[PDB]
């Protein structure tokens, strides 16, 4: 799924070097986007949205259940009219890809949190420069507005989700020559007030100057899709404890990077439950982050894991790898990873997993493991006292692991709270009705705005008409669409229309055909009593 | 004549009883080349059935071929053949639901008649080309209307004068005032020769 943001805005109507807008270029640039990722063979899942600069009954263009025939028209005749509205414009697009998340069981927020529940998303945002406006001034901020949020969006406190990564294109061409071409293979950042909201989200933010940067650009953008697993890291709390083979000093601490989680949907097991501690009764439930707070500990701790637990394969993609190789990629050793704000009723941090790499050498395997595995790993009523540190919750998914050997468990103790069932329904039928109105009212503008609003300065009421484009006057119909040059000459014309007495006869003058005509289409609605058997 | 009709005349079964379509296409050719090459004496017991059997068979390619190639199979076997059994394999390829096949026939027809005897002309004309000349032109296919349209403008002078007035001006005024403008092409294409 991708969803391209173009704004459409009356800034982007300026002329490049080339000779044609900026509005163009963008579209032109979209056009070899989509042919350079049908090249690989896994375009045939994937469904193109359009979001622009507009109303927000105005401001979708093709949404779901919109196949790729309408999707091209829309961006066909896109018009660069209006402000540069970047955050509402974000929040629409936001909210139209979370329509369908509360209905599925995307984010369930009462059992764990699922990595192998992926819906990708990517978010172009092809703007201008800067200088965004608000109707009111020149802002220098780009806050998102909350004015009527969506039910069941408290328990995020985000509006971008777990797999939604967010690329800016500027397109800051130059008018005369764009002759800056010093540097080949170097792409370098816009720094503008869209690049903390994309690096917010994990993607970066590309500053287009030349059509061959342009090109370079797209070119290393399709490269960036895949399954959407975003965890953020953490140098807390161990002081670059990696006196393995050198002395430590970094900026490869905060990695906000995705991992490709490719199925063999997915399969997998063992999700990060929540980062608090849940009570038995609780009505109201803390919200969640977007992204995990998750924290590795450099620690060898027996890297040695061997058993017959099911096992997973999201691969990391490489961004922060750098400290890594430093120590020779922890050839046969690992560290372990802990997630923070209390994941226990009373302890910081519980290790839950490690990022050992494969015997290749390549990339970060990340090894997720359960809750606590260096214990049920190694029954003298010893299970029993040992389910108590676990989440309550989180005896749900391990149980079908032992399913693989037995069941000793029941449903006597599996129940999370009393009233985080409540209140959960009514919110899904709400997301439900809410998705079906967005989608019933997406391509049905209905405009029908033309008036010239006549001020004093039949009284107040008044108001003059405007020119329409598409009005496909009636000249054989109706009289008021004759002018006076060509009268006398039509008169004769729908004298001899009306007294021909012909088949099939019509209103209009010379309707010629439409914008398209297809060959197979005319050819269809027609016989031919041939087959070439020679 | 033995060398043919000890060896050609087996080979010459087994290739017409054949699963394929395409080998009668070629099958039909060298039926007519033997019909040809060979006498009048050697024809109605030996080339008749296999023709027979491979008119009528389930593919229409088969037929549409024994439908173009026609005037010499009666040319050759001789009026008398096609008075005895080549009526109903002529009327077999006319009441078909490819159109490509009545077509064929509308247009190899006008010269079949040329090269038939006075002696039972006129009779089979009226009695058993005439309904399906009037069952053909109220078709609604429009080019088997088309062919007929610019077929059937030769045969004027075989019947006479008292017979355009009795049947050939109906049909004649039937397909030139018609809906489509491809019969009307070919049935104002060819008035010059009824004017005598």
């Amino acid at each position: 799924i991708l969803l391209f943001l173009i704004d459409t805005s009356a800034s982007m109507n300026q002329r490049s070097h080339l000779g044609t807008t900026y509005l163009d270029t963008a579209k032109g640039a979209v056009e070899t986007f989509m042919k350079l990722r049908a090249r690989d063979p896994a375009s045939r899942g994937d469904r193109y949205m359009l979001v622009t600069f507009e109303e927000p009954p105005y401001a979708i263009k093709a949404g779901w259940k919109e196949n790729h025939a309408t999707f091209m028209n829309e961006l066909k005749n896109l018009q660069a009219e209006g402000l540069t509205t970047l955050g509402q414009s974000l929040r629409t697009a936001f909210d139209l890809l979370n329509l369908n998340r509360l209905v599925t069981g995307i984010d369930n927020y009462g059992q764990g949190r699922n990595p192998f529940f992926l819906e990708p998303a990517i978010i172009i945002t092809i703007t201008d420069g800067s200088k965004l406006t608000t109707t009111s001034g020149v802002q220098d901020e780009l806050h998102l507005p909350l004015n009527s949020p969506l039910p069941g969006s408290e328990l995020t406190k985000e509006p971008f989700r777990w797999d939604q990564r967010l690329f800016a294109l500027v397109l800051r061409l130059p008018g005369t020559m764009s002759v800056e071409s010093e540097q080949l293979t170097g792409v370098p950042l816009d720094d503008s007030a869209i690049t903390p909201m994309c690096e917010v989200t994990g993607g970066r933010s590309y500053s287009v100057c030349s059509p061959r940067m342009l090109n370079q650009c797209l070119e290393s953008l399709v490269q960036k899709v895949q399954s959407g697993v975003v965890i953020n890291f953490e140098k807390a709390g161990p002081d670059p404890s990696p006196v393995e083979d050198g002395q430590p000093d970094g900026s490869q601490p905060w990695h906000s990077c995705h991992k490709l989680i490719y199925v063999r949907v997915p399969i997998g097991h063992w999700p990060v439950p929540e980062s608090f501690w849940p009570d038995q009764n609780s009505p109201t439930l803390p919200p969640r982050t977007s992204h995990p707070v998750v924290k590795f500990s450099c620690t060898d701790c027996e890297p040695m894991v061997i058993d017959k637990l099911p096992f997973d394969k999201y691969e990391l993609e490489p961004s922060p790898l750098t400290q890594f190789i430093l120590e020779r990629k922890s050839p046969q050793t690992c560290w372990q990873v802990y997630v923070s704000n209390s994941a226990k009723y009373s302890e910081l941090g519980h290790p839950f997993g490690y990022l050992k790499a494969s015997t290749a050498l390549n990339c970060v395997n990340l090894f997720v493991m359960p809750y606590n595995y260096p214990v049920l790993l190694p029954w003298r009523q010893s299970f029993e006292s040992y389910l108590k540190t676990m989440p309550p919750y989180y005896l749900g998914p391990l149980k079908k692991a032992v399913r693989m050997m037995g069941a000793p468990n029941l449903i006597a103790d599996s129940m999370e709270y009393g009233l985080s069932y409540s209140v959960i329904s009514y919110l899904k039928k709400l997301s439900q009705q809410a998705k079906i109105e967005s989608d019933r009212v997406i391509g049905s503008v209905g405009k029908k705005v033309v008036q010239e609003t006549g001020i004093k300065v039949e009284y107040t009421g008044f108001q003059v008409a405007l020119l329409n484009k598409d009005l496909k006057p009636q000249t054989f119909r109706n009289a008021y669409d004759i002018p006076r040059r060509n009268l006398l000459d039509h008169l004769t014309r729908m004298r001899s229309n009306l007294l021909k007495s012909t088949r099939r006869f019509l209103k209009g003058q010379d309707e010629d055909q439409v914008h398209s005509v297809p060959i197979a289409q005319m050819g269809n609605y027609q016989e031919y009593l041939k087959q070439v058997p020679s | 004549l033995d060398n043919v009709k000890s060896e050609i005349i087996p080979m010459f079964s087994n290739l017409a009883s054949d699963e394929q379509d395409s080998v009668r296409l070629l099958a039909v050719e060298a039926c007519v080349n033997i019909a040809q090459l060979l006498p009048q004496e050697d024809l109605e017991a030996l080339v008749m059935p296999t023709l027979r059997q491979a008119a009528e068979d389930k593919s229409w390619r088969v037929r549409y071929m024994v439908a173009d190639k026609f005037t010499e199979l009666q040319k050759a076997v001789g009026p008398e053949i096609t008075k005895t059994d080549l009526v109903p394999a002529f009327q077999n390829l006319m009441k078909d639901c490819e159109a490509e096949v009545r077509a064929a026939a509308s247009h190899k027809v006008k010269e079949f008649c040329e090269n038939l005897s006075a002696d039972c002309r006129e009779n089979v004309i009226m009695s058993q080309i005439l309904p399906c000349i009037k069952e053909l032109v109220s078709d609604a296919n429009q080019h088997v209307k088309s062919a007929l349209a610019s077929v059937i403008m030769g045969l004027s002078p075989i019947l006479g004068k008292d017979n355009t007035i009795e049947h050939l001006l109906p049909l004649f005024l039937a397909q030139l005032k018609d809906e489509c403008p491809e019969v009307r092409l070919n049935i104002i294409s060819n008035l010059d020769c009824v004017n005598e």
